[PDB]
C-alpha cells in the first residue's frame, strides 16, 4: 500500500476538480437527465444515464444513453476522462433497467426490457426480454438477446431485473447485480430477529421481519437480491445461472453493485429498509453468493418517515438513497463514499473517508445547498496514487436543466 | 427559503377544515414537517398510515389503487416525523418529485385504531376530512 492519509484529519486536500465535458447537455431544459451509472475498469469506463421528459423516473425515460471511454493522462498531474463512443439504446423506450460493466477494454450494458412498465408487479420474467448491448471506441454497437429460457435458477423465481451500479467480469464469465421476485416466503431472518427493539404493537417480531421483504406494491411478492452469472463464447454459446444472495443478514431487495478492487470483489447493497447503516462486504463465497458483511456503525443514508438516518431497528418501511462506496486500503479497512449528510432530505453530498468505526475525514462537495440522490464512486491507481471519480445525481438549478455531475479527487498523502 | 409551521397529524387538529381539508401554498426549497403525536395523558393514541394519492383518490377517499405510503404511526411511545423539502429528488421509494405549479395530495384511510390501521377505503379522510393539499408556486 502506497503513502496517503490513513488516520483522522481536518480540512484535507482532495484536489477536487469537476468534469463537465463528458455528459451531454440538452438544448431542451425540460428534459431530465437522471439515474447516472458508471463502471471503470482497466483504464476504460462505461457511463449510462436516463433522459426523460419532465420526469426523473427511469421507467418514464424515453431514451437512455450509453457511452464508452478511456482514462488518460494529459500531463495535467491528474486522471482525465476521454469519451470514445456514444449511442442511445435501441429499445430505450421499453427499458426497465440497465447495468454497466467494463471488460477487456469494451463496454457492456445488461438490460431488462418490457412492454409493461409495472412488469415487476404483474408479470413474470418469461414475458419480458433481456439484452446485452456492447461496443467499443472504433466499432458499432451490437445488442444480443440473452436466452433466458435456458437458465438454471438456484431457487424458483418468478421474475428478475438487472439492478445496480455496475457488474464485473471475471475470466470468461460476467456477474451482474440483480433483484429477483419469488411469490412464497422461503426466507429465514435470524439477524433481524436478533434485535431487542420497540415494535409495532399487535405484531410479532418474526412477523414484522418476514413482512419486510414483501414488495410495497404487490404484497404477495418478495424481492430478494442476487446475482446473475453469464458464461459466454463470442456471444453465441451461453450458460446462465441465477443465484440469490446469502440469507445471512437479508434486506429488502434493492439496487446494489459488484466491483473488483484491491484483488477482491466488493459487494454493496443500498439500504432501502429498516436497517439504515451501510450494507457492504467482500465476496468470500460465490455459491451461494456470500458477502462478508461489514459491521458499520457510522456510515448511513437519509430517508423520510419511520426509517431515517442511523435507524437500526426492525420495521416494515421502504426508501432511502443509493450512495455506493469503494475500498481504499484493506489494512486500515478504509472506504470512500459520496454520502448525503441529512436525516431525511436528500441533499448535501460529502466525500467521506471512513473505517468501520469512525469517519476519518470528509469534505462537502458543494458549499451551497445541493440536491442529490444517487451517488456512485469508483477508485483507481494513477501515477501510483489513489484517485477517485464520483458521479452524482443532482438537481442544481431548481428543477430545470437536471443533469448529473462528475468529479475527480485524490486521496490526501498527508494528514 | 422558509421552514413552514409543522403540521401535527391527529383527529384533534383544527388546521383541517371539514370541507377544504388543509391547504398551503409552499414555495420550492421550503422545508415542512408532518408529525405523529405520541399518546398524551388521558387521550387514546391514534394509529394511522399516511398515503400520497392522486386527486381522483382524494375525492373518492380510497388509497387502494397505488400505495405510496410515507409514514405509518404505529409507535405510540416515541414520536416519529416526516420532513419535506419541496425540491425534486426526495429519497422516496416510489419516487417523488416536487415541481412548480403542481398539486400534491396526502391523506389517510385508517380507522384511527390499531385494528383499522390498514383500511384502504374511506376512513378519517371521509369523516374529519384529514388531508393535505399542496399547490406549489401558487399565491
Ligand atoms: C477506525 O479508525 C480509527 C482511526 O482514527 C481508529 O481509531 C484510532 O485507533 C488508534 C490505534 O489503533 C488510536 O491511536 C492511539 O492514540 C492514543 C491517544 O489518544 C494513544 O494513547 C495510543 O497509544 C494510540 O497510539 C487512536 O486514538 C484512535 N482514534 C480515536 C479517535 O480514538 C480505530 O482503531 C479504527 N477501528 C477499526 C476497527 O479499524
Ligand atoms: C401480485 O402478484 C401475484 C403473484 O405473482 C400475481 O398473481 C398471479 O397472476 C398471474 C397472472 O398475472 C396468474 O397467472 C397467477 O395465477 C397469479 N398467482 C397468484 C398466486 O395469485 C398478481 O397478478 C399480482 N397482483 C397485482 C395487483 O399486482
Ligand atoms: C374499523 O374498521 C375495521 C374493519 O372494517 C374494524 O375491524 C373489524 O370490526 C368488525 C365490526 O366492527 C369486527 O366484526 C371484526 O372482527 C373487526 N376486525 C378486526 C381485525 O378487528 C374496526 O373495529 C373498526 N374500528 C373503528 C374504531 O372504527
Ligand atoms: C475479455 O473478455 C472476454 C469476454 O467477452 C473473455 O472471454 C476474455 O477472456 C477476456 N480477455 C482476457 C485477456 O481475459
Ligand atoms: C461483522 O461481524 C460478524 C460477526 O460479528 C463477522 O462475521 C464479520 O466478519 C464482521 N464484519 C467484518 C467486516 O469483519
Ligand atoms: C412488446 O414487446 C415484445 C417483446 O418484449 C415484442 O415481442 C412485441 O412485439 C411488442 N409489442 C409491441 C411493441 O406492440
Amino acid at each position: 500500500p502506497k503513502i496517503f492519509c490513513k488516520s483522522v484529519s481536518k480540512d484535507p486536500d482532495f484536489r477536487l476538480k469537476q468534469i463537465d465535458y463528458v455528459i451531454p447537455v440538452q438544448q431542451d431544459r425540460s428534459i431530465c437527465m437522471n439515474n447516472p451509472l458508471l463502471d471503470i475498469s482497466d483504464g476504460f469506463f462505461t457511463y449510462i444515464h436516463y433522459e426523460g421528459i419532465n420526469s426523473c423516473k427511469k421507467s418514464d425515460s424515453f431514451k437512455v444513453l450509453l457511452s464508452h471511454g478511456e482514462i488518460v493522462d494529459r500531463g495535467d498531474y491528474r486522471p482525465s476522462l476521454y469519451l470514445l463512443s456514444s449511442h442511445y439504446h435501441p429499445y430505450s423506450m421499453q427499458v426497465i433497467n440497465c447495468v454497466p460493466v467494463t471488460c477487456n477494454q469494451s463496454s457492456f450494458v445488461f438490460c431488462h426490457i418490457s412492454n409493461n412498465t409495472k412488469t415487476l408487479d404483474n408479470s413474470d420474467y418469461s414475458s419480458d426480454e433481456y439484452y446485452i448491448t456492447y461496443f467499443n471506441g472504433i466499432d458499432r454497437p451490437k445488442t444480443k438477446k440473452i436466452p433466458i429460457n435456458n437458465m438454471t435458477a438456484d431457487n424458483r423465481y418468478i421474475h428478475f431485473t438487472f439492478s445496480g451500479g455496475g457488474g464485473v467480469c471475471l475470466g470468461e464469465e460476467f456477474i451482474i447485480p440483480v433483484t429477483t421476485v419469488i411469490n412464497t416466503d422461503v426466507f429465514t431472518h435470524d439477524y433481524c430477529e436478533s434485535f431487542n427493539c420497540s415494535v409495532q404493537t399487535g405484531k410479532s417480531l418474526k412477523e414484522i421481519c418476514s413482512e419486510s421483504l414483501r414488495s410495497p406494491t404487490n404484497s404477495s411478492r418478495y424481492n430478494l437480491n442476487g446475482i446473475m452469472i453469464i458464461s459466454q463464447n463470442n456471444m453465441t454459446d451461453f450458460k446462465i445461472q441465477l443465484n440469490g444472495i446469502t440469507y445471512n443478514k437479508l434486506s429488502f431487495g434493492s439496487p446494489g453493485r459488484l466491483s473488483k478492487t484491491l484483488g477482491q470483489v466488493l459487494y454493496y447493497q443500498s439500504s432501502m429498509s429498516w436497517d439504515t447503516y451501510l450494507k457492504a462486504g467482500f465476496v468470500e463465497k460465490w455459491k451461494p453468493f456470500t458477502p462478508n458483511w461489514m459491521n458499520n456503525t457510522v456510515i448511513s443514508r437519509p430517508n423520510q418517515g419511520n426509517c431515517p438516518r442511523y435507524h437500526k431497528c426492525p420495521e416494515i418501511c421502504y426508501g432511502g438513497t443509493y450512495n455506493d462506496i469503494a475500498p481504499l486500503d484493506l489494512g486500515k479497512d478504509m472506504y470512500v463514499s459520496v454520502i448525503l449528510d441529512s436525516d431525511q432530505l436528500a441533499e448535501n453530498p460529502e466525500i467521506t473517508v471512513f473505517n468501520s468505526t469512525t469517519i476519518l475525514y470528509k469534505e462537502r462537495v458543494s458549499k451551497d445547498e445541493l440536491n442529490t440522490r444517487s451517488t456512485t464512486t469508483s477508485c483507481f491507481l494513477f501515477l501510483d496514487e489513489p484517485w477517485c471519480i464520483s458521479v452524482l445525481e443532482t438537481n442544481r438549478f431548481n428543477g430545470k436543466s437536471i443533469r448529473p455531475e462528475i468529479y475527480s479527487y485524490k486521496i490526501p498523502k498527508y494528514c | 427559503a422558509k421552514n413552514l409551521e409543522p403540521v401535527s397529524w391527529s383527529s384533534l387538529n383544527p388546521k383541517f377544515l371539514s370541507g377544504k381539508g388543509l391547504v398551503i401554498y409552499p414555495k420550492i426549497g421550503d422545508k415542512l414537517d408532518i408529525i405523529c403525536p405520541r399518546a398524551e395523558a388521558g387521550r387514546p393514541y391514534e394509529y394511522y398510515k399516511l398515503y400520497l394519492v392522486r386527486p381522483e383518490q382524494a375525492a373518492a377517499c380510497s388509497t387502494v389503487l397505488d400505495p405510496n405510503v410515507l409514514v405509518t404511526c404505529n409507535k405510540p411511545h416515541q414520536e416519529i416525523r416526516f420532513t419535506i423539502k419541496f425540491q425534486e429528488f426526495s429519497p422516496n421509494y416510489m419516487g417523488l418529485e416536487f415541481k412548480k405549479y403542481h398539486d400534491y395530495y396526502i391523506t389517510s384511510t385508517s380507522n384511527g385504531s390499531l385494528e383499522g390501521l390498514e383500511n384502504r377505503e374511506g376512513g378519517v379522510c371521509r369523516t374529519r376530512t384529514m388531508k393535505i393539499v399542496m399547490k406549489v408556486g401558487q399565491d
